[PDB]
């Protein structure tokens, strides 16, 4: 079934869902369409916040209902990325984020294409397919960004 | 044109969210500040010792 | 109709909190830089302490 997710601006997303889908699932679909992490989304129906572990049917959400979405200013975890020129940027991340998605967030924030990005932590170059957790990158760790020609 | 009510609903929500985020950020900012103060303490302490030792060293020199 | 006054008050609350959140994030980044410099200082001072007290052990021993 279809549901509609509108924001304060007016932007309206359409989603295909099931009544047994949870609010976490709806937030994951919204991340798939809009790139917004679920811990930066608040969903509201009938004037109240929806809790992630409940289902659409739990909250009386029938077909073509409309939820409201409010974006947070920040999620649950930030890391720091230091550049060769000494600049410090702050990133919203998840422990399961791949290095490729970290580079994509860096592109969002600074405009550097990921294929030019080389991230280093604890003296090691980070491989695109692995997660922050794989490298034991914790909250407020510092990555070092270097640009590189991926071909010399 | 009088969904005003709903926007009142939503703005009140945004306010509550933003305050939370501000407080969360402030929480981190204050903790790091403490973590910083500690480091300065340690530096101070270490400087103390290396100038105490050195001073004693200069008493032995001739 | 007076809920437009309340709505605008709330929008002001929103922008004020957003600005404050940004102040706090700015300070956080500054302090990360400070902490890295301080840890560098700590390491160099630990080395200095080791060498100076070994030097002094060469005397009073």
């Amino acid at each position: 079934m279809q549901i509609f997710v509108k924001t304060l601006t007016g932007k309206t997303i359409t989603l295909e869902v099931e009544p047994s889908d949870t609010i976490e699932n709806v937030k994951a679909k919204i991340q798939d369409k809009e790139g917004i992490p679920p811990d930066q989304q608040r969903l509201i129906f009938a004037g109240k916040q929806l809790e992630d572990g409940r289902t659409l049917s739990d909250y009386n959400i029938q077909k073509e209902s409309t939820l409201h979405l409010v974006l947070r200013l920040r999620g649950g975890m930030q890391i720091f990325v230091k550049t060769l020129t000494g600049k410090t940027i702050t990133l919203e991340v998840e422990p399961s984020d791949t290095i490729e998605n970290v580079k994509a967030k860096i592109q969002d924030k600074e405009g550097i294409p990921p294929d030019q990005q080389r991230l280093i932590f604890a003296g090691k170059q980070l491989e695109d397919g692995r997660t922050l957790s794989d490298y034991n990158i914790q909250k407020e760790s510092t990555l070092h960004l270097v640009l590189r020609l991926r071909g010399g | 044109k009088q969904e005003l009510v709903t926007q009142n609903e939503l703005l009140k929500q945004q306010v509550k969210i933003f305050e939370e985020d501000f407080q969360r950020e402030r929480s981190d900012r204050e903790r790091m500040n403490e973590e910083k103060e500690e480091l300065k303490k340690q530096v101070e302490k270490l400087q103390a010792q290396v100038t105490l030792s050195n001073t004693q060293l200069k008493a032995f020199k001739d």
